[PDB]
């Protein structure tokens, strides 16, 4: 019931958490995930959230035209044929992201456990 | 330290993140995916938006880090 879901998790205990499907509850509190970005692997489900897409006003770390990831808060989403954008906001300025391109340091994935933590 | 935060796209897509000074060298960088993701670094060529970064210099010789903020993603190749 969790399996085919999209999720941001992370894979690491200081990581950052990154968007992807769960693949197949495991066993031993894991769940095989296949990130977006071609990594798969057991996670913990504590390190899981189930929010798709991430909700308005989510402090987030987006990857930049300039290739630098830096912090932003999503004001809104399109899904054209498939693919998710995010708008993203930085210092006043909005922009147009990649589902992938869209990631959460420790600290703001742990603020949206609470919310969307699995289990 | 004055350690700062990148992230280094494999070639199987998966993103790592690690912390370097802005001392530390190329072979350094590679050293620490090595570390942390078993590639030798005969296998690694790195790049930052498209430029090669070679071996024998630093992070900041490019002028790729800024300040604690904005986090390079570099990308082997």
């Amino acid at each position: 019931s969790f399996v085919g879901l999209r999720v941001v998790a992370k894979w690491s205990s200081n990581g950052y958490f990154y968007s992807g499907k769960i693949t197949r509850d495991v066993g031993a509190g894991k769940y095989k995930l296949l990130f977006d970005d071609g990594y798969e692997c057991d996670v913990l489900g504590k390190d899981i959230l189930l929010c798709d897409p991430i909700p308005l006003d989510t402090e987030v770390t987006a990857l930049s035209e300039d290739e630098y990831f830096s912090a932003g808060v999503v004001k809104g989403h399109r899904k054209e044929s498939g693919e998710l954008y995010y708008s993203i906001e930085k210092e006043g300025q909005r922009k147009w992201y990649k589902r992938m391109a869209v990631i959460l340091s420790l600290e703001q994935g742990n603020r949206l456990r609470e919310q969307y933590g699995l289990g | 330290p004055g350690s700062m935060l990148i992230f280094v796209k494999t070639l199987t897509g998966k993103v790592i993140h690690l912390e370097v000074e802005p001392s530390d060298t190329i072979e350094n960088v590679k050293a620490k995916i090595q570390d942390k993701e078993g590639i030798p670094p005969d296998q690694q060529r790195l790049a930052f938006a498209g430029k090669s970064l070679e071996d024998g210099r630093t992070l900041s010789d490019y002028n790729i880090l800024k300040d604690s903020k904005h986090h390079p993603l570099l990308r082997l190749r």
